[PDB]
């Protein structure tokens, strides 16, 4: 029927499925519209957080998390004590992007080494 | 690959021909580009080029003013695996090399010239917004747009279009994506014929353009006109299979006063 009728109707390496008289087109992920000739905006619902950047890809979401978060929906702040960075028992302070050791009397450096 | 920045280098003037280090170029600043494109980030720059990176060939030395390549490549392409996002950062250096011209990225030697930085807003069309930077050392004047890949359209580059002229549409594409039927089709995608002028809507029909085919019951050009009932012989109709008889006539088929 419809489909063998020559070129292909549906855009985006969609496929088409003959109904009966006509047709209709099966969309690949990350299209939509009758004949799936318009890009799916998937960052409508606004997945992260965070003051980050959302950015519509083809299928897919994709997210620029300000500095110090991170997570596909920039959901974690970076524990950046994570590592034990603070060597010979001084104290970890997390912020943002950024760590803060105190240092006991005698010991000095960014590591408090 | 939805839609493409484009960044066209115009004119670079460097006299004395000064690196950063303020040591001069010997023997003179052979002068290659690196661009940096990423997102608007009020911050203190950080992190990669995450709207793409590229390098260009050296273009001139010291001062020169820059040619546009139809086949280097200027304006300079950078196709996005994205929809543009509105804002950006932008981030132009100017170096030199003492080797090849060919990947002058792939040289030792290679040293920091002056470099620039702008971001801030921008809007996709063919509008070339035009910029220029001034220090003592150098200045440098340039222009840069973005525009939707080919075949696509919108605001966003969100929509596709593609002229057709067969048994799925016979449309051309407005500047919006959305069809723009030929003459003597309509619908959503043009593909329904526009049947010819006064053919009657309820009773006829066309499979092809200014043509006018009637459905069981009638005829005519315009499909108007009732066939009456099979053996009506002094009778008229309205409506198909009638039988609706004269003066003086009678009986079912109208054929005894
Ligand atoms: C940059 O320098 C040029 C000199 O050729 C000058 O014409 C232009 O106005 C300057 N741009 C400024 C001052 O913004
Ligand atoms: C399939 O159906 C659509 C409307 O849903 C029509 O436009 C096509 O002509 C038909 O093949
Ligand atoms: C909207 O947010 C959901 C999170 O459930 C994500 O799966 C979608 O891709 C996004 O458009
Ligand atoms: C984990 O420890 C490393 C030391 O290698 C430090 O650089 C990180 O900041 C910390 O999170
Ligand atoms: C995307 O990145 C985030 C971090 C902010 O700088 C936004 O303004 C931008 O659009
Ligand atoms: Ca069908
Ligand atoms: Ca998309
Ligand atoms: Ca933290």
């Amino acid at each position: 029927d419809e489909c063998a009728l020559g070129a292909n109707p549906c855009e985006h390496a969609g496929k088409c499925l003959n109904t009966l008289g006509s047709f209709e087109c099966q969309c690949l992920q990350g299209y939509t519209g009758p004949r799936c000739e318009i890009d799916v905006n998937e960052c409508i619902s606004n997945p992260c957080q965070n003051d980050a950047t959302c950015l519509d890809q083809i299928g897919e979401f994709q997210c620029i998390c300000m500095p110090g978060y991170e997570g596909v929906y920039c959901e974690i702040n970076t524990d950046e004590c994570a590592s034990s960075p603070c060597l010979h028992n001084g104290r970890c302070v997390d912020k943002i992007n950024e760590f803060l050791c105190q240092c006991p009397k005698g010991f000095s450096g960014h590591l408090c080494q | 690959s939805s839609s493409i920045f484009q960044l066209r280098l115009q004119e670079f003037a460097n006299e004395r021909g000064m690196l950063a280090n303020g040591r001069p170029c010997e023997p003179g600043c052979r002068t290659f580009f690196r661009i940096c494109l990423k997102h608007y980030q009020a911050t203190f720059s950080e992190g990669p080029c995450t709207f793409g990176n590229v390098s260009t060939p050296v273009l001139g030395t010291n001062s020169f003013v820059i040619r546009d390549k139809n086949s280097g490549r200027n304006p300079l392409q950078l196709p996005l695996n994205f929809t543009w996002p509105g804002t950006f950062s932008l981030n132009i250096q100017a170096w030199h090399t003492p080797g090849d011209d060919l990947r002058p990225e792939t040289s030792p030697g290679n040293s920091l010239i002056s470099q620039i930085i702008i971001q801030g807003s921008l809007a996709v069309g063919k509008n070339w917004k035009s910029d220029e930077q001034n220090n003592t050392l150098t200045r440098l004047r340039y222009s840069y747009r973005v525009v939707c890949s080919d075949n696509y359209y919108g605001d966003s580059c969100s929509r596709l279009c593609k002229k057709r002229d067969d048994h799925f549409g016979h449309y051309e594409c407005q500047p919006d994506g959305s069809p723009s039927c030929l003459p003597g089709w309509t619908g959503k995608y043009c593909d329904q014929p526009i049947c010819l002028s006064g053919c009657h809507e309820q009773n006829g029909y066309c499979s092809k353009p200014d043509e006018c085919n009637c459905r069981p019951g009638w005829q005519g050009p315009l499909c108007n006109e009732c066939i009456p009932h099979k053996g009506c012989r002094h009778g008229t109709c309205t409506i198909p299979w009638q039988c609706a008889c004269d003066e003086g006539w009678g009986g079912l088929f109208c054929d005894q006063a």
